[PDB]
């Protein structure tokens, strides 16, 4: 399988002054192969198949 | 182990929600997160607000 | 389990951070995998550095 090419991005990030590196938030844009498990409505009207 | 010292075999990982009151109840003993109560927040107990 | 994957008793298995590496680390990056505990011996490695 040919590699990801993907913007990975340090945006938001901060120096801070106590304590110890940590981080805060992480995102990433792919997901694993699924099928389904559920469908809903939600209270907006929102057809979700989780 | 025997030989005089230990391994990490991992962390257990805590994580709380935006609000408690929206993860929706399962048939066991366990919840499960959905809209009401967004994404979980990751993290290690003990450290931040977990 | 049987496989030494630690669950409840409601089969649902308890994740943690892995731990990878020898010797292996917490590697805190948000990405809970099954924490199994193993049957195997610690194989011995060299000396890197006294």
């Amino acid at each position: 399988a040919t590699a990801a090419t993907f913007s990975l991005s340090f945006l938001n990030s901060m120096q801070q002054n106590t304590g110890a590196n940590n981080i805060v938030a992480t995102n990433q844009n792919g997901y694993k192969p699924g099928d389904l498990v559920s469908y809903q409505i939600n209270n907006d009207g929102t057809v979700v198949g989780n | 182990y025997s030989n005089e010292q230990e391994q990490v075999l991992g962390q257990i990982v805590l994580a709380n929600f935006a609000n408690n009151e929206g993860l929706a109840s399962q048939g066991d003993n366990v919840w499960a997160a959905t809209q009401a109560s967004g994404v979980a927040l990751l993290g290690t107990a003990g450290s931040g607000n977990f | 389990d049987e496989n030494r994957n630690l669950v409840n008793m409601q089969g649902m298995q308890l994740t943690g951070y892995p731990a990878t590496g020898t010797p292996p680390t917490i590697q805190q990056g948000a990405n809970p995998a099954p924490i199994t505990i193993p049957n195997t011996l610690m194989a011995a490695k060299s000396t890197t550095t006294a």
